[PDB]
């Protein structure tokens, strides 16, 4: 469940299958803005986790796997930035503008696109009936 | 203070819970107790052995004893003042490394002066033997210590040992032609059939144990356990917070196991290397001044002051001897309290800093009153019950019990102990 | 997998059954090159564009003035047609705070148009998407209140008028929503 | 103490395979003594070390623990909780794979539904009910954890989400009258629209009453009143804050039966309402709430256990809408006010049966429920908003949403 | 870094050592 | 003569302990006593025969 291995995937495409050169920034800009949105979830997260470990219904071994992960992604984003930065020249200042506007403009753009299908279950949950138009038939 | 790298065993991420603590307490004594009655491959003293649970011919020979005597040695070095969790970290493995130079140096120390004689394989064997049985405690006591057991494990061994030596000498099914008092009484009421000849015979028995010595050690018992009630309560108030009210208690023992132990091990420590001594060299008059050995007991020498009185008659023989002894056992208790205090880190400026960051204050009493009634009460307690103790521990000898006289007092105060830390923590 | 195509400068995946984030991430790397294509500026900046910007006031204002002309059926499709267009056609990496309050200011015309019109289960969910991204105020409570009421829902439509009443409590509107709500509920049980 | 008047209605009911289920679940010394000191007590003592290490405080596996931690870190608000998604979560647990190691978690999902449905799986009967059985720990696991994440809406999810398997019945609008003992869902739903909950149920006469939901059958008939009366519906006469060092809330609410009228508040006597003031009252104030009676058995015909009832109260917050606590499980409340001794009070009637002979304003009991607040008193100076829920956790009863503000006044 | 499943395996251990080389001990002694 | 004289105040300072605490106090001590010496005189009951046979 990441968006990692895609731009691998795109890159050993890009080895044989003559893809365009502009795909490539773009499939970086994707991980990029993902490596951000985990990084700001994870900054967030880390209070209430910690409080569960403490009062004693998390267990042991999640509590490192977390504290794993935390530095994992700080790597994983600064080894995005040096293959960006190789990539083009002088763009790492204006890259990081650019991840962390992404990164909230695509969640936002998802949040919205999600209530053509929310509309459906609160129908087949409230057993409405509705015709043409959105109107209520009773 | 240099680099440390030694075995510990890790500490509890979680707050461990009341069952598995008590499970880890019981299963550490059964080891400590099963390893106590099995005897060496390569095959006196009366009180102290018993106050540091040990017993001669068995892997236990050495007990706690070297652990108790670097408490000691770290003690008189605090006393002279020559000394952040960095100082209680270097303090905690100077401890373990003086423990374990001690364990290396006491045993042979005890080989060389052991009836074993020296005619080498067995001896080194012996030797191994006894370091491992005694570096198994030392990891078994840091394990209690860590937060798996209620308390340290050097106090629970020795009050484990001595109730077991207590209950052996009242239930002993071993026949003399028996060796407990209970027993023997109930089988002599039965096969005499002559009463009046019976209790006159079994109330003294200068031979074995009788029940005159079980009644006195029960009326001891029973006594010293109402001592301990005694306490002095000073109210407080909460000033961050309004309206939470307490009572902050301060018990006549502050200190109650610690005093008779340390004076315990100092007294082995002393009558070891004066009999080590007087052994070594025939004659020499320092050897003979610290100390002369004759029918085995100590006598007209250093050892012979120090040495405790086994019951009225030597107290009524040379009243100045008792005199130098009570004096000499009081004293004793009464500076090793007022300096392990200190060390401890209950000193009344510790408390007084801690009553500042809860911010408790008496509901009377000004700011700087409550530091100096705490300089006013607090060591004051502290010299008090180690005078106490000690009178406690030399009237029980006066009156003969059937077992060492410290050691009913240390069960005492062990058991009181627990029971109050398991009745706050609750369960 | 995943075949590349070639005049399109499109990835689409070629496999039978893909799982959903697969499918999300494909669809947003196609939009990220399909907008690099169009910007031609090497080196971009988060300023915003200005055309799109005028045709999207273009099409809204066109839409709204359908209000003078009593017409109240296609100034509610030119409203969508224009939040579409201002959804699809700007780039992500255009800035953020300039993108979300020009979204709510037609959203929520869009949302009063809607209710007027008569379709009510659209207008409630325009309002919790527009509730939900960080805007609380008492002109959305009211308008979700009639909502649910209207649609029969009557235990949420009492949590949120008391929800709206805790945040506004001077309010007079609010107040007449939460005494028709109990009345209602009250005859919904006994 | 608490009469219990479903001990004797329940067994008769459940069915046949539920009954069986819940029915069925000199050197021989030496070498004894190296036996049980050197094979004996290290491998007890690991096995008991083991168990004991791995398992969660609140009773759950370590691998259950970390699948929800890892389902909630990553979910989209943009997803609706219904049941399904909480079943979903569910099939994934690690307590479900050691009952059965060859089974698949979507075999565990398809056994949840065929239950929650009333479907018949056939031939794993006896795993179904095994499953469902462990099923109340692994979702009071879930509850706690939703609470600790501060996020309200799973909260809700999973208390629905118990409320319908114990009760063997799939939410939808008009449930809490099928969830009686026996309607034809066939007839009940086509036939007629506007009863929707116990109360307009009432309104109707007896044989109205029958008539609609389609039984009739008199000895059958009065079953189904004497379960469709004796659910508890709550109500709230007095709420507000309290002010000691730890402020903690205390609700006076009043479990009445689904067919009695309303009584004015204004009849209360205000004395069972106040509080005495005492020296141990002021100590531990929660002493009191402790005493009252327990709660009957409830009518679970198709849970397979047996089980007590509940009552999961949770306290959120109104400013952004997030879970400021974990949810205290109160369990003593006291239903006296239910008995067949005051009958007399009923909602057909209407001859305003307050000014009645057997009506004693003195005989009604008003129990009470506290809840510590656990979160210290804001340093500001003004209003701050609160609400409370009283979620019922067996039926699907009348519960508490109300909204209680403390103003801070120093 | 040590676990008290290993200390308790240590000391039981030691233990079986000890009362092995007894028995080993009295073995030789009456076989031979 | 001045230890004595601190002593003395503090001993006339102190409370003393009422009569029913001590019932409580003595079951409790000697509950705990009586299973501390059960298990000591159980553990030397049993590990005389096997110390006899195996030495």
């Amino acid at each position: 469940n990441d968006a990692h291995d895609l731009y691998f995937q795109i890159k050993e495409m890009s080895e044989n299958e003559k893809i365009h050169e502009k795909v490539l920034k773009a499939a970086l800009l994707n991980r990029g803005a993902e490596s951000v949105r985990r990084s700001l979830k994870l900054k967030e997260l880390a209070p209430q986790i910690n409080l569960l470990y403490k009062n004693g219904s998390i267990g042991e071994d999640y509590w490192k796997r977390f504290e794993t992960e935390v530095k994992l992604i700080e790597l994983e984003f600064k080894d995005t930035l040096q293959e960006a930065e190789r990539l083009q020249p002088g763009w790492v200042q204006l890259f990081v503008m650019v991840c962390k506007e992404i990164c909230f403009n695509q969640a936002l753009s998802r949040r919205y696109q999600s209530i053509l299908k929310r509309k459906e279950v609160c129908i087949k949950e409230w057993e409405l009936k509705i015709n043409n138009d959105g109107r209520l038939v009773n | 203070p240099f680099e440390s790298f030694l075995p510990e065993v890790i500490a509890p991420e979680r707050k461990v819970p009341y069952n598995q603590k008590l499970i880890w307490t019981g299963v550490s004594l059964l080891i400590f107790l099963i390893l106590g009655q099995i005897p060496l491959y390569g095959i006196p003293l009366y009180w102290l052995r018993a106050m540091l649970a040990s017993n001669r011919g068995t892997l236990l020979e050495l007990g706690v004893s070297p652990i108790i005597t670097s408490s000691m040695i770290f003690q008189f070095l605090q006393g002279t003042q020559l000394l952040s969790k960095q100082d209680r970290e270097l303090f905690q493995i100077a401890q373990k490394v003086c423990a374990i130079i001690l364990i290396l140096g006491q045993a042979l120390v005890v080989v060389m002066t052991g009836n074993y004689g020296a005619p080498l394989p067995i001896c080194l064997l012996l030797i191994f033997q006894l370091m491992f049985a005694s570096l198994i405690v030392m990891l078994l006591d840091e394990l209690l210590s860590k937060g798996y057991g209620l308390g340290s494990g050097i106090s629970l061994f020795t009050a484990t040992n001595i109730a077991e030596q207590i209950f052996w000498r009242a239930f002993a099914p071993t026949t003399v032609n028996f060796e407990g008092a209970v027993i023997a009484f109930f089988h002599l009421l039965a096969v005499r059939k002559d009463k009046k000849r019976a209790l006159v015979e079994a109330f003294y028995r200068t031979n074995l144990p009788n029940m005159f010595q079980v009644l006195m050690t029960v009326a001891i018992f029973l006594f010293v356990l109402y001592l301990q009630g005694f306490r002095y309560e000073l109210p407080i108030r909460s000033t961050k917070v309004r309206g939470q009210i307490g009572i902050y208690p301060i018990k006549l023992f502050y200190t109650s196991n610690t005093p008779i132990m340390l004076q315990s091990a100092l007294t082995s420590n002393i009558f070891l290397i004066s009999q080590i001594l007087f052994q070594k060299y025939p004659t020499n008059p320092l050897i003979r001044l610290i100390g002369v050995w004759g029918i085995q007991m100590a006598l007209s020498g250093l050892a012979y002051y120090i040495q405790p009185l086994m019951s009225l008659s030597e107290a009524l023989l040379d009243p100045i001897k008792t005199i130098v002894y009570i004096t000499f056992v009081l004293g004793s208790c009464a500076v090793f309290s007022k300096t392990w205090i200190e060390i401890s880190g209950t000193s009344p400026r510790d408390i007084a800093k801690q009553f500042k960051d809860q911010g408790m204050v008496i509901n009377g009493k000004r700011e700087t009153s409550i530091y100096r009634e705490l300089k006013k009460i607090i060591p004051t307690a502290a010299a008090f019950g180690g005078a106490t103790i000690g009178a406690l521990s030399v009237g029980s000898d006066l009156l003969g019990t059937l077992g060492s006289g410290a050691s009913i007092l240390m069960a005492t105060t062990t058991i009181y102990g627990y029971y109050e830390a398991a009745a706050k923590e609750g369960g | 997998t995943l075949e590349y195509n070639a005049n399109s400068k499109l990835i689409t995946a070629s496999d039978a059954v893909v799982a959903l984030s697969t499918e999300t991430n494909i669809d947003q790397i196609n939009v990220l090159t399909t907008s690099l294509i169009g910007e031609t500026n090497p080196n971009f900046t988060p300023q915003p564009n200005e055309a799109l910007s005028k045709m999207i006031k273009g099409l809204f204002e066109s839409g709204m003035k359908n209000l003078q002309q009593k017409k109240l059926n296609e100034a509610l499709k030119n409203v969508s047609l224009a939040i579409e267009m201002a959804q699809r056609k700007r780039a992500p990496w255009e800035a953020f705070a300039i993108q979300l309050p020009e979204l709510h200011f037609m959203l929520r015309s869009k949302i009063d148009l809607c209710l007027i019109l008569g379709k009510h289960l659209e207008a409630l969910q325009d309002l919790d998407f527009l509730l939900g991204t960080g805007l609380i105020q008492p002109d959305v409570f009211v308008r979700k209140a009639d909502c649910l009421l209207k649609l029969r829902q009557w235990e949420e439509a009492r949590a949120t008028c008391e929800r709206g009443l805790a945040l506004a409590p001077e309010d007079m509107k609010l107040r007449a929503l939460l005494i028709e709500t109990a009345r209602n509920l009250a005859e919904y049980n006994g | 103490f608490n009469e219990e008047v479903f001990k004797n209605l329940n067994e008769e009911y459940t069915s046949d395979e539920i009954k069986q289920f819940r029915r069925k679940f000199s050197p021989l010394l030496v070498v004894c003594y190296v036996a049980l000191l050197g094979l004996i007590l290290p491998y007890f003592v690991s096995r008991w070390w083991a168990r004991t290490q791995s398992y969660t405080k609140k009773g759950i596996h370590n691998v259950t623990a970390s699948n929800f931690v890892s389902n909630l870190v990553n979910y989209k608000p943009s997803e609706i909780v219904t049941t399904d998604l909480i079943l979903h979560w569910l099939s994934f647990a690690h307590e479900f794979k050691q009952f059965f190691p060859d089974l698949q978690p979507t075999d565990f999902e398809k056994l949840l539904q065929d239950h929650i449905n009333r479907r018949d799986s056939g031939k794993l009967n006896n795993a179904k009910f095994r499953i469902v059985a462990k099923c109340h720990s692994l979702l009071h696991g879930l509850l706690d954890i939703a609470c600790g994440f501060r996020n309200l809406d799973i909260a809700l999810g999973a208390i629905n989400t118990f409320k319908c398997i114990v009760q063997a019945v799939p939410l939808t609008p008009n449930c809490q009258i099928l969830q009686l003992p026996n309607v034809d869902k066939e007839h009940f739903i086509t036939k007629t629209g506007d009863i929707h909950t116990l109360g307009k149920l009432f309104t109707l006469e007896d044989a109205k009453i029958g008539e609609v939901l389609g039984i009739k059958d008199q000895a059958k008939l009065n079953e189904t009143l004497r379960v469709a009366s004796h659910i508890p519906n709550l109500k709230i006469i007095k709420a507000d804050f309290l002010v000691p060092g730890r402020p903690y809330i205390s609700l006076k609410v009043l479990v009445r039966s689904a067919k009695q009228p309303l009584i004015p508040t204004s009849l209360i006597p205000e004395e069972n309402l106040t509080e005495p003031q005492d020296s141990e009252s002021q100590r531990d104030p929660f002493a009191m709430m402790s005493k009252q009676p327990l709660v009957p058995y409830s009518f679970a015909p198709f849970f397979p256990t047996k089980r007590r009832g509940s009552w999961c109260c949770l306290v959120s917050s109104q400013k952004d809408g997030k879970i400021l606590q974990t949810p205290i499980i109160i369990e003593k409340l006291s239903y006296k006010n239910l008995n067949d001794d005051k009958d007399f009070f009923d909602k057909r009637i209407k001859m305003d049966l307050t000014k009645h002979e057997k009506f004693d304003i003195n005989d009604w009991e008003i129990g009470t429920i506290k809840i510590p607040l656990g979160q210290p008193a804001p340093e500001t100076v003004g209003d701050f908003f609160f609400r409370v829920i009283v979620k019922s956790t067996d039926y699907f009863t009348t519960d508490l949403d109300i909204t209680m503000n403390m103003k801070v006044r120093d | 870094r040590v676990d008290p499943l290993v200390v308790l395996f240590l000391a039981v251990g030691f233990i079986f050592s000890v009362v092995a080389l007894h028995v080993i001990s009295k073995v030789a002694g009456k076989l031979f | 003569v001045e230890f004595v004289r601190e002593g003395t105040q503090f001993l006339a300072k102190c409370k003393k302990p009422d009569l029913k605490e001590y019932t409580k106090i003595v079951k409790a001590v000697g509950i705990g006593f009586i299973a501390v010496g059960i298990i000591g005189y159980a553990i030397k009951l049993i590990h005389i025969p096997i110390r006899y046979v195996i030495v």
